[PDB]
């Protein structure tokens, strides 16, 4: 039922903060991509 | 005497045959397992619903 639930509702200061976040992220993810990519030649 | 005895004895077993899957231990054990997993499984879901919904 809990599960039903959730699928029909959800399934089916410097404001600087942010900028932060996402850059870190999305550059540590590149990084790892093309590591692999170099890996499996 | 000793046919009737052995005769109700074989009544006995049969019904017992008949009901096992429904009344034995043993198979309502397996039944209690399949059900625990599933269970599990699906906590799992509920607890990572964020996650999931990101993705």
């Amino acid at each position: 039922i809990a599960f039903n639930q959730i699928y029909a509702n959800e399934f089916q200061m410097s404001p600087m903060g942010p900028f932060f976040q996402f850059v870190h992220q999305s550059l540590s993810t590149c990084f790892k991509e093309l590591e692999s990519i170099a890996q499996f030649t | 005497a000793e046919i009737n005895q052995k005769s109700l004895e074989l009544e006995l077993l049969r019904l017992e045959k008949e009901t096992a899957d429904i009344t034995h231990p043993l198979y309502l054990g397996q039944k209690h397992q399949a059900l625990q997993a599933m269970n599990s499984h699906l906590e799992a879901v509920l607890r990572e619903k964020r996650s999931l919904r990101q993705r």
